[PDB]
């Protein structure tokens, strides 16, 4: 995997 | 210019006419984007991170301004949540990270 | 330091007395760690990735070390695939994205 977007709650 | 990142680093990209917005991601190896219908042959991909994988389109040599700076390469177009700047292109504009 | 984004930007930190390697996350809005025990009050919540959602454990006011400078903030723990540092934290350290 190569893809850490993140959003918050 | 020097980014903070108080909020989310959103900037407006230029790719054939098109201005969208997009995320400056230093946690992404590669640039998706939203679909869009880009020239030129495509490969299937699986890209991956929190949440499993999805599928994408790979395309190559597709010129697209960031904030001002040309950059040239692989686009990625898919069922991404949000338009994604990685590390690909996010080094052809010279960005690094400082503190 | 300045850090090049040629490779993926890997530090080490340190948590509870652990050293972890974390990935430094323009594109994180909070900073997720592998399961993992950390002591004191919790809530449960979901995060959404690239992927899909997650569910994950928020621990407040935690301290942790990131490459030299110490933060004491918001930690979500779960099945993360790398140790992720996000923007809150990243501006504890005084981290700016620059190009």
């Amino acid at each position: 995997p190569g893809n850490f977007f993140q959003n918050r709650p | 210019p020097q980014i903070t990142l108080w909020k989310r680093p959103l900037v407006t990209i230029r790719i054939g006419g098109q201005l969208k917005e997009a995320l400056l991601n230093t946690g992404a190896d590669n640039t998706v984007l939203e679909e869009m219908n880009l020239p030129g042959k495509w490969k299937p991909k699986m890209i991956g991170g929190i949440g499993g994988f999805i599928k994408v389109r790979q395309y190559d040599q597709i010129p697209i301004e960031i904030c001002g700076h040309k950059a040239i390469g692989t686009v990625l177009v898919g069922p991404t949540p949000v338009n994604i700047i990685g590390r690909d292109l996010l080094t052809q504009i010279g960005c690094t990270l400082n503190f």
